[PDB]
C-alpha cells in the first residue's frame, strides 16, 4: 500500500492515516513500513510528513532505525522547501541513535553528505563543522559536495555564524587536501563572496577555479556539477529483511514429539497428605550431639 | 516516549552484563575493578581502605564507628574480598551449619554468607560472647566469624536454625518469646534465642521480653 | 608517511602529541589525519585518541577566534557566544561533560593539556 | 468584533490574514479599511508583546543537549515566527493610506 | 512613564531593525 | 513515601553508574579490538602468498 | 459491557444474585490482556486452547488412523 | 633553560620505593574472560574480538606450542597502517558478511581468490549461525555490547530451538538433545513470557514475522482452569508491567 | 489594608517570598535571577538586558549569562558530568551559580569537573580576549528549596564583590533575613562546605 | 626550578637547595637533626615530632610536621602517629579524633600505630569500654589482625 502510491503526489495525509490503521486492526508498524513511509517522503520531498511520521509514530516503538531509515529520513528533511531546525535536531537524534547501536552496510557517507545539505540549506554552521570530526572518526574521506555543502552554509549564515575566515578556511579544504573543485563550487564561493568581506585569498581561489574550469572545458569535458544522491525505490520483498525463518511448530512442542524429555526434579513433591509428623520449632530434638 | 522497564534486582542494579548471553553472572569483581579504574588522584585526597558509604546520611551514628568509615560516592560499593560460600536452603541454615562444621575441627575464621539477618545473628552472637570477632563485616555478601577457644574446646557448644528441615520457617508471639525467657522453670539468658522483628532488627530473646515484641524466629546457640 | 607506511614503523604517543602541536589552523591538521590514512601508517590507540583530542581543541580555538572577532566591534557578546562558553563541541570523541573516557586508554590516567 | 475584542486578547488568526487581502485590494470601499488598519494594528501589538513574553521566558525552552547553535536557531526561528508577521503587516499597510491611520489610532 | 515617546510605526521597524524601503521590496 | 523516594532516587543512580562502567567497557574493547587487528593482519599477509 | 478478556487480573466484588451461579462483579480490571485483545483484533481467540484437558475413560484413549 | 638548582643531600632509602592502573586492567581482562567457564568463554570469543589476546600479546596455545600458533615467515610487505574504519566494528556482530569476522575494509589488496575463500560460501556451521543470531542482535540490541534484552534473548532462545530440533530431525536417536531441546523450549517460553509483559511491541512483531502465534499457549486445560497459567504473570513480578495510558483509557 | 502596604512598601516581598521556600510551584530560580540583576544593575549601573543574557557596557566585564534550568536538565538515568544554572563574569573571576537538586544521586553528578571548570575558563579566554594569567573560576552551590542567609552573604561576597554594610545600604531587608539551613539535610552541608570553603581554580 | 625538578626525578623540596629561606631553614633542621643521632628523613622527623609531643610542644610539633609535608617529606601514618602522642599524653579525645580524620580525609589509611594512640588516648581520658570498642572495629571494618600491644 505504500510502495503502491510512492510516485504519487498528494497522498501525505493517506499514508498518516493509514499508519493510524494499524492499532484497530491488531498490527504493529515494523522497520520495513517505516522506511516505505520514509521513502516516499524523501521522493515526494516534503519534509513535514516525516517529522509528524516520526514524532507521533516512530518514537513510541522504542526500535533500532535502518541506516536505509535515516538515510530516506535525511534525504526527507534536507531536499524539502522551507526546512526547520526541528528537523536539523531530529535528524542529530536519529544519527546518535543510529551511532549508538550497529549496522551490517556502509551508509555513513551519503548520510553525513545529506546531513551536510540539510545544514545548508538551514544555515547551520557550527553544526556542520561539529559534523567534520564524525567523518573522521569513521575514516571516511571528504568529497566537494561535502565541502560546497558547508559552504552554501556559509553564504545562508550571515544571522546565526559564519565569517571571512570560515570561507578561507573551506577554501583551503579544497587547497591541500585532495579535493578537485567542481562547477558547483564557483557558484558557492561566489554567494559566500557577498555580504561578506573582499578576502583576496579566496578572490584567488576564484582566479585559480576560473582558470581550471576554463582548461578542462578546453579540453572538452562536461561541466561537472555535485551529483545527487539516489533514493533507493527497491520493492519491499528485497528491503534487508532482518530474519531467516523459524520452522517452529507448538503442537510439536506442547505434545513433545521427537521424545523431549524434561528430567523430573528430585523428591520436590512438597505435598500435605503424605506428611505424617508434628512441625515444632527447632524439631523435636535441636541440639543431638553424637558420642 | 517509551521507555523500557527495568525487571529484576539485576536490571534495577544496572548491571552490564558483560559475559555474553548469561544474565547469572557475578559482577562485582569486574565492576569494582572499573570503579577504581574510574577514581583518580587529584594535584592542586584519595581515598583509603576503611569502609565506605554512598551519602553523608549513612554514616553511623557512634562517633567511634564513624572514623572507621568514610564517605565515597560511587566507589562506596562493590566492597570486600570474600564471595558468597557453596557446597545449603536457608542463609540461616548454611550459617549454622557452617559454623557447626567448623567448630569441631577447630578453625579460626568461618566464611559465611552476609545476608541481612545473618549479620545481626552474628552480632547478637558477639555481644554475648559467643563469637571472637570479625573479618570484612562491611561485605554485603560473605563475612568471616572468628571462632572464640577457651581451654581447648569451642565456645559455641549448640547451634542449630530454627527452620530444622530447612523450609518451614515459624512466627513467634511475645508469648513464645516469654516462654523461651523461662524455659524448663529457671531463668534463661544462657541459651541465646534470635528473632527478627517486623523493623527488620535482629533481637535476641531478652531485649523482645524487655519492650515485649515477637519476630520471625532465625536460631538459637548457646 | 609513504615511506614510513612502506617500512611499517609506528609512530609513537610522544611523536604525533609532538606533530599536531605544531599545527596552527584546523584546516592544517585535516591535512595531517587524510596524509597519514591514505600512506597507511601504524600507531597505538593512544595515538589515534590523542590526535583526535587535538583535533577537538583546534576547532574550539578556532571559534573562539570567530566568537572575539564579533566581540571586539560589538562591544558585548551575544547568546551564541555565552553558550559555547559554557557548552562548547558537542561532537567529540573526549568531550568535557564525561570526564572519564581517558582512564582506560592512557597510562597517565590524564588526558594531556596543552597551552600557548 | 476585533475591535470590540482588542483587550480580548483570545484572536483567531484568521481574521487578520483575511483582512489584509482587503488592505492589499484597490477597488473595495474605503470604510472598511479603519477596521482593516484596527485588526492589523492589534495583531501588530500582540506580535509585540508576544515578541516581548517569548525573550521574556527565555531560560525555559533550552535544552542543554544541543550544541550552542541549534538552540540558538530554535530561538531565532521562533522570534521569526513573530518578525516575518509584523514585516507582512507593515508591508501590506505601506501600499496604502491606512499606515498613517493608525498612528493617529495609536497616538 | 514613557507616555511622551512615539507611537507611530517607525520605532517598532527600528526595533526590528528594518526600513521601509525594505518593507516596499519584501513580497 | 520519603522511603519510596530514595529508593527510585538509587535505581536511577545504579542507572548512571551503569552508563559510566559500559563507557570504560567499550574503551576495553576498542583495545582488544586493536590487539585482534594486529594478529589478524599479520595473519593474512601470510594468507597472501 | 463484555470488557473481560481471558488473562485479565481483575477485581471482584460481592453483589446479589444475578443467576443461579452469580453473586459476584468485575468491580475493576486491575490489569488487562493486551496480548489477548490483539488477538482478538486479528479475528483469532484470545487465548490459544490447551490441546491437554480431561479424558473421557480410564482406558486409555487411542487415536485411530485408518484408512 | 635554566640550570637545576644543587641536590645538598640525598639517601638512597629514598630511591628504594601507573601500576594500579596496569593491576586493574589485568583483573578486568581476568573477569571479563580468563575468570569465566569454557562455555562462556566459547561465547566470548564469539562476540568480543580480542578477549583472547592479552597484554602480553600471546596466546595459551601459542605458549606452549609456538611453531603452530605463530607465524613462519617474516615478509617485509604492505604493511596495513593503523585502523581508521575501526568505529563502524566494535563487536564481532556487526561483521558476518566475511569469515572470522573479518571487515570489508581489511581485504583491499588481496586478489579475488582470498576473497572468495572468506565469502559467505566458506563460511562454517557456527559462523552461519551466528551471522543468524547477528541479524536479530542487529535488529533488538539497545547498544552495541548488549547481548541480554529480552528480545534478544528470546530470538537466541529460539535459533537454539530451531538448531536442535534440526538435529532431532536427521538423528532422532540422540538422547541428550532431546533434554537440551525440552530445557530450551521451556526457557523459550520463560524468555518470551517475560518478552510480552516488560516490551508488548517487540514481542509481537516477533510473533507475527515468524509465523509462530500459538507459541504461548497453555498446555493443560485442567491447570488453565484454575488460573494457573495466568499465575505466572504474579509470581514473576509481571503484573502491573503493562503502561495503561499508552494502550487504554484508565479511566 | 496590611497586604496593601506590603505591596507598596515592599517593592521585593516576592524575593523574599521565594527565598524563605514559600514557593512551591516554580522554586525561587526566577527571584534569584531578578535578585542577581537588580544587584548587577546597582553596582555596574550602566545594564542592557536582552533576553537571558545582562551585559555591562564599561569594557569590564559584568556579565550574568542564565545558562538552564537544571531541574528539568538533569535526566535521571544519564552520564553527563556538569550542569549549571548561572554563568557571572565579574571582572576576571568567574562564577558558575548552581541549584542543587532535591535528588542527592545528582548532586554529585550538578557539579562540573575540575577539566570542565578549566574548559569554561579556557573559553572564557577565548571569547572575552581576557589573558589566561589572571583568570579565575568557582563553583557556587546554592540550598534546593530554599535560599539562606548564608548563601546570600556568600553570594554578595563572592559574586558582587559586596561586603556586609554595602549589601545592607544597597539591600535593605537584609539584615533582618533570618533563614538559615535545615538541619536534616546534612549531605547537602557537607558538599557545600567541600564547595564553599574552595580556592578559586586558575588556569 | 625547583617545582619541576622535585617533579621530574623524584626528589622531595627539601632535599633540594636553591638558596631560599625554606632551604636554610631545611639545612638548619637538618644540622640539628644530626647532633641528636637521626637522618632528616621520613623516619627522623616521626622521632622528632615525638620527642616534641611527649613534653607537650602541641603546636610546635606541627609546625615542624606542616614544614615538613610542604617540603616534599610526605605526611605518612607515622607521623600522624607522632602528631596523635601529643594528644594520647594529654588525654584529649577530640584532637586524636580530629588528627584520624584529618590522615582520612588527606588520602593515608591509617595503620595500626594510629589505633593504637587512639586507644591509648581512650586510656588516658579513662574511657575504658572505647578501647575494646575501637579494638572490635578495626578487626571488623580496618581489617587489620592485632598485634601484642594491642592484647598489653
Amino acid at each position: 500500500l505504500v510502495y503502491a502510491i510512492r510516485g504519487v503526489a498528494g497522498f501525505g495525509d493517506y499514508v498518516m492515516d493509514v499508519l493510524s490503521q494499524l492499532r484497530p486492526r491488531g498490527l504493529t508498524p515494523d522497520f520495513v513500513l517505516f522506511t516505505l513511509s520514509f521513502m516516499y517522503c524523501a521522493l515526494q520531498r516534503d519534509g513535514e510528513l516525516a517529522l509528524a511520521i516520526f514524532d507521533q509514530h516512530f518514537v513510541h516503538q522504542n526500535m533500532n532505525p535502518t541506516p536505509e531509515m535515516v538515510l530516506l529520513f535525511i534525504q526527507a528533511c534536507s531536499n524539502c522547501e522551507e526546512p526547520t531546525a526541528v528537523m536539523l535536531e531530529r535528524s542529530e537524534t536519529l544519527i546518535k541513535r543510529l551511532e549508538a547501536v550497529g549496522s551490517s552496510v556502509d551508509l555513513i557517507s551519503p548520510i553525513y553528505d545529506q546531513f551536510l545539505e540539510l545544514c545548508a540549506h538551514l544555515g547551520a554552521v557550527a553544526s556542520g563543522f561539529s559534523a567534520l570530526k564524525r567523518i573522521v572518526g569513521f575514516g571516511k574521506p571528504l568529497t566537494t559536495r561535502m565541502i560546497n555543502s558547508l559552504l552554501l552554509a556559509n553564504s545562508n549564515a550571515i544571522s546565526s555564524n559564519g565569517s571571512l575566515s570560515m570561507t578561507e578556511e573551506l577554501v583551503g579544504f579544497f587547497t591541500l587536501l585532495k579535493i578537485r573543485p567542481n562547477a558547483d563550487t564557483e557558484i558557492c564561493v561566489n554567494l559566500c563572496r557577498d555580504a561578506f568581506g573582499e578576502s583576496p585569498v579566496v578572490n584567488d581561489f576564484i582566479k585559480v577555479i576560473g582558470e581550471s574550469l576554463q582548461g578542462d572545458s578546453e579540453k572538452g569535458e562536461a561541466p561537472q556539477y555535485d551529483e545527487d544522491i539516489p533514493v533507493i525505490q527497491v520493492p519491499p520483498h528485497e528491503l534487508r529483511q532482518l530474519r531467516t525463518e523459524w520452522k517452529l511448530s507448538p503442537r510439536d512442542i506442547v505434545l513433545r514429539r521427537f521424545g523431549q524429555h524434561t528430567k523430573p526434579p528430585g523428591k520436590a513433591a512438597l505435598d500435605v497428605g503424605s506428611m505424617r509428623g508434628s512441625v515444632i520449632p527447632f524439631g523435636r530434638s535441636p541440639g543431638e550431639q553424637l558420642v | 516516549q517509551g521507555h523500557r522497564l527495568l525487571h529484576g534486582k539485576r536490571e534495577r542494579e544496572g548491571s552490564l552484563f558483560a559475559v555474553a548471553n548469561d544474565v547469572k553472572r557475578d559482577e562485582r569483581l569486574l565492576r569494582q575493578q572499573l570503579n577504581a579504574l574510574l577514581e583518580e588522584e587529584r594535584m592542586p585526597t584519595p581515598l583509603v581502605d576503611l569502609p565506605g558509604v554512598e551519602r553523608r546520611r549513612d554514616l553511623p551514628a557512634d562517633p567511634i564507628t564513624r572514623l572507621f568509615f568514610q564517605h565515597k560516592g560511587d566507589h562506596a560499593l562493590y566492597y570486600g574480598t570474600y564471595d558468597k560460600p557453596s557446597v545449603l536452603y536457608t542463609p540461616i541454615y548454611d550459617f549454622c551449619h557452617r559454623i557447626r562444621e567448623a567448630t569441631e575441627q577447630r578453625k579460626r575464621f568461618v566464611v559465611v554468607p552476609s545476608t541481612i539477618e545473618t549479620r545481626g545473628c552474628a552480632r547478637v552472637m558477639h555481644d554475648h560472647g559467643l563469637v571472637a570477632g570479625f573479618r570484612d563485616f562491611h561485605n554485603d555478601r560473605a563475612f568471616a566469624v572468628e571462632l572464640k577457644y577457651f581451654q581447648g574446646d569451642s565456645t559455641i557448644n549448640v547451634i542449630e536454625p530454627c527452620s530444622y528441615d530447612g523450609r518451614t520457617e515459624f512466627e513467634w508471639s511475645p508469648k513464645m518469646m516469654r516462654r523461651l525467657l523461662n524455659t524448663h522453670g529457671i531463668h534463661n539468658r544462657l541459651v541465646v534465642y534470635i528473632c527478627r522483628t517486623a523493623d527488620n532488627r535482629i533481637i535476641d530473646h531478652i531485649h523482645a521480653v524487655k519492650e515485649n515484641i515477637g519476630g520471625r524466629g532465625l536460631m538459637m546457640v548457646h | 608517511m609513504h615511506l614510513a607506511g612502506r617500512n611499517g614503523r609506528e609512530l609513537s604517543v610522544r611523536t604525533i602529541q609532538h606533530l599536531f602541536a605544531r599545527t596552527d589552523s584546523f584546516a592544517e591538521a585535516l591535512a595531517v589525519f587524510y596524509t597519514m590514512r591514505r600512506c597507511h601508517v601504524a600507531m597505538n590507540m593512544e595515538a589515534y585518541y590523542s590526535m583526535l583530542y587535538s583535533l577537538q581543541r583546534l576547532e574550539e580555538e578556532g571559534w573562539g577566534q570567530h566568537f572575539r572577532n564579533e566581540y571586539e566591534e560589538n562591544g558585548a557578546p551575544s547568546e551564541q557566544a555565552m553558550d559555547f562558553i559554557v557548552k562548547g563541541i558537542s561532537n567529540a570523541l573526549l568531550p568535557e561533560n564525561k570526564p572519564w573516557l581517558g582512564r582506560v586508554m592512557f597510562q597517565d590516567r590524564n588526558v594531556p593539556d596543552r597551552r600557548y | 468584533n476585533v475591535s470590540h475584542t482588542a483587550p480580548g486578547v483570545g484572536i483567531p488568526d484568521e481574521l487578520v490574514t483575511a483582512a489584509c487581502c482587503l488592505v492589499d485590494m484597490s477597488s473595495a470601499s474605503l470604510e472598511l479599511r479603519k477596521a482593516a488598519a484596527g485588526v492589523v494594528g492589534g495583531a501588530i501589538v500582540h506580535a509585540e508583546e508576544a515578541l516581548e513574553t517569548l525573550r521574556s521566558g527565555a531560560p525555559t525552552q533550552v535544552r542543554p543537549g544541543h550544541s550552542f547553535d541549534v538552540a540558538a536557531l530554535a530561538s531565532a526561528e521562533r522570534e521569526n515566527v513573530y518578525k516575518n508577521s509584523i514585516l507582512q503587516y507593515c508591508a501590506a499597510l505601506q501600499r496604502s493610506g491606512m499606515s498613517t491611520h493608525v498612528e493617529e489610532l495609536w497616538s | 512613564a514613557k507616555d511622551t515617546r512615539r507611537r507611530t510605526l517607525e520605532d517598532v521597524l527600528k526595533r526590528l531593525g528594518k526600513t521601509t524601503r525594505d518593507l516596499g521590496s519584501i513580497p | 513515601e520519603k522511603k519510596r523516594i530514595e529508593a527510585r532516587q538509587m535505581m536511577d543512580g545504579r542507572q548512571a553508574l551503569k552508563k559510566k562502567h559500559l563507557d570504560l567497557l567499550r574503551e576495553f574493547h576498542e583495545r582488544q579490538f586493536f590487539f585482534w587487528y594486529e594478529r589478524a593482519s599479520e595473519r593474512l599477509q601470510n594468507m597472501n602468498l | 459491557d463484555l470488557a473481560c478478556v481471558e488473562g485479565d487480573l481483575v477485581h471482584i466484588k460481592q453483589c446479589r444474585k444475578i443467576s443461579k451461579y452469580k453473586h459476584y462483579y468485575v468491580f475493576s480490571i486491575l490489569e488487562p490482556n493486551v496480548e489477548g485483545r490483539e488477538r482478538l483484533k486479528l479475528g483469532l481467540k484470545a487465548v490459544p486452547p490447551p490441546l491437554f484437558g480431561y479424558p473421557v475413560s480410564r482406558r486409555i484413549v487411542k487415536l485411530n488412523l485408518t484408512s | 633553560a635554566m640550570e637545576h638548582p644543587a641536590i645538598w643531600l640525598w639517601y638512597p632509602w629514598r630511591m628504594n620505593p601507573h601500576m594500579p592502573q596496569r593491576r586493574a586492567l589485568k583483573n578486568v581482562h581476568g573477569a571479563v574472560f580468563n575468570d569465566l567457564t569454557p562455555v562462556q568463554k566459547k561465547r566470548q570469543e564469539q562476540m568480543l574480538y580480542g578477549v583472547n589476546i592479552p597484554e602480553t600479546r600471546q596466546m595459551k596455545f601459542e605458549e606452549q606450542h609456538p611453531l603452530l600458533a605463530g607465524a613462519l615467515r617474516k615478509l617485509e610487505g604492505q604493511p596495513k597502517g593503523f585502523p581508521f574504519w575501526y568505529r563502524k566494528y566494535p563487536t564481532r556482530r556487526h561483521a558476518y558478511e566475511y569469515r572470522f569476522s573479518i571487515p570489508v575494509e581489511m581485504l583491499d589488496g588481496y586478489n579475488d581468490d582470498v576473497k572468495k575463500a572468506l565469502s559467505k560460501g566458506m563460511m562454517s556451521i557456527q559462523e552461519k549461525q551466528f551471522a543468524q543470531e547477528a541479524m536479530y542482535m542487529e535488529r533488538y540490541a539497545e547498544h552495541d555490547f548488549d547481548t541480554t534484552s529480552p528480545a534478544v534473548l528470546a530470538v537466541k532462545r529460539a535459533l537454539k530451538c530451531r538448531v536442535l530440533r534440526n538435529h532431532l530431525l536427521t538423528n532422532p536417536h540422540n538422547n541428550i538433545i532431546k533434554t537440551v531441546l525440552a530445557n530450551t523450549e521451556r526457557k523459550l517460553n520463560h524468555a518470551l513470557r517475560r518478552l510480552r509483559k516488560v516490551d508488548f511491541k517487540k514481542y509481537w512483531e516477533i510473533i507475527r514475522d515468524h509465523d509462530v502465534q500459538d507459541i504461548l499457549q497453555p498446555p493443560n486445560l485442567v491447570t488453565y482452569r484454575q488460573g494457573s497459567y495466568w499465575k505466572y504473570d504474579w509470581n514473576a513480578g509481571l503484573a502491573i508491567s503493562t503502561n495503561l495510558a499508552d494502550v487504554m483509557d484508565p479511566r | 489594608e496590611l497586604v496593601a502596604h506590603i505591596v507598596r512598601n515592599y517593592s521585593q516581598i516576592d524575593i523574599i517570598y521565594d527565598f524563605l521556600g514559600f514557593n512551591y510551584s516554580e522554586g525561587y530560580r526566577s527571584s534569584l535571577r531578578r535578585y542577581m540583576e537588580y544587584l548587577q544593575c546597582k553596582t555596574a549601573e550602566n545594564v542592557r538586558a536582552s533576553g537571558r543574557l545582562v551585559t555591562g557596557d564599561k569594557g569590564e566585564h559584568n556579565i550574568l549569562f542564565d545558562y538552564c534550568v537544571s531541574r528539568e536538565s538533569l535526566v535521571s538515568g544519564d552520564s553527563c558530568q556538569g550542569i549549571i544554572d548561572f554563568l557571572y563574569i565579574n571582572g576576571n573571576d568567574v562564577t558558575l551559580i548552581i541549584i542543587a537538586s532535591d535528588n542527592p544521586w545528582l548532586r554529585n553528578r550538578q557539579l562540573p569537573h575540575r577539566r570542565q571548570m578549566e574548559g569554561i575558563a579556557r573559553r572564557v579566554c577565548f571569547v572575552l580576549g581576557i589573558p589566561p594569567s589572571e583568570v579565575r573560576i568557582r563553583n557556587l552551590l546554592l540550598p534546593p528549596t530554599y535560599l539562606d542567609k548564608g548563601s546570600i552573604v556568600r553570594l554578595n561576597d563572592i559574586v558582587f564583590r559586596l561586603s556586609n554594610e554595602q549589601s545592607n545600604l544597597l539591600i535593605p531587608w537584609l539584615t533582618n533575613y533570618n533563614k538559615e539551613l535545615d538541619p536534616k539535610d546534612v549531605d547537602y552541608t557537607a558538599l557545600a562546605k567541600t564547595t564553599n570553603e574552595e580556592e578559586w581554580l586558575t588556569l | 626550578r625547583a617545582e619541576e625538578l622535585s617533579a621530574k626525578y623524584n626528589v622531595p623540596m627539601a632535599y633540594i637547595d636553591d638558596s631560599s629561606e625554606a632551604s636554610n631553614a631545611s639545612k638548619s633542621l637538618a644540622l640539628v637533626m644530626e647532633d641528636v643521632g637521626l637522618e632528616f628523613t621520613e623516619d627522623g622527623l616521626t622521632v622528632v615530632i615525638s620527642a616534641l609531643s611527649r613534653q607537650g610542644y602541641g603546636t610546635i610539633g606541627r609546625a615542624i610536621f606542616d614544614f615538613a609535608s610542604a617540603m616534599g617529606l610526605g605526611p605518612s601514618a607515622e607521623m600522624y602517629r607522632a602528631l596523635m602522642k601529643y594528644a594520647s599524653r594529654r588525654g584529649d579525645v577530640n584532637e586524636s579524633m580530629a588528627l584520624i580524620e584529618e590522615m582520612k580525609g588527606n588520602g593515608i589509611t591509617p595503620r595500626i600505630g594510629n589505633w593504637h594512640e587512639l586507644m591509648y588516648t581512650f586510656y588516658k581520658a579513662k574511657d575504658y569500654p572505647a578501647v575494646s570498642q575501637i579494638v572490635d572495629n578495626m578487626k571488623m571494618y580496618a581489617n587489620i589482625e592485632p598485634n601484642e600491644v594491642t592484647f598489653v
